[PDB]
């Protein structure tokens, strides 16, 4: 909800924001939420093996 | 009786007997090296090798 928060006023500051060292550091915080964002939801659940392992599967 | 033991039989795919005999030997030798048991034919070395083989004729691919 944060990263999306962050996002969409980065959107918007494209033509309301005064500043661009303002606008850059939306876009920081944007970028910041989307990391934890994707951990958070990453690391819940173990990693899915490949589907597809030519070296075995030939066997 | 032992020259009786093996009844041996000729006959086409469509029920057609040709000859009918009993001896006591066949004409078949059978062979295994290694059997698992309740097997019949048996496994032999190459076929042990066989799931190497496909890997690495993968890798060469």
């Amino acid at each position: 909800s944060l990263y999306i928060v962050y996002h969409l006023a980065s959107m918007l500051g494209i033509s309301v924001t005064n500043s661009d060292r303002m606008l850059a550091r939306i876009s920081q915080g944007m970028e910041m939420w989307e990391s934890r964002a994707l951990f958070a939801d990453a690391q819940s659940s173990v990693t899915l093996p490949f589907r597809h392992n030519p070296y075995v599967d030939v066997r | 009786p032992e020259k009786e033991r093996y009844q041996y039989v000729v006959m086409t795919s469509s029920k057609d007997v040709l000859l009918e005999q009993s001896n006591s030997s066949w004409p078949w030798v059978v062979y295994r090296m290694r059997r698992l048991t309740g097997e019949i034919r048996g496994r032999g070395p190459s076929l042990s090798a066989y799931p190497t083989a496909a890997t690495i004729n993968q890798a060469l691919e």
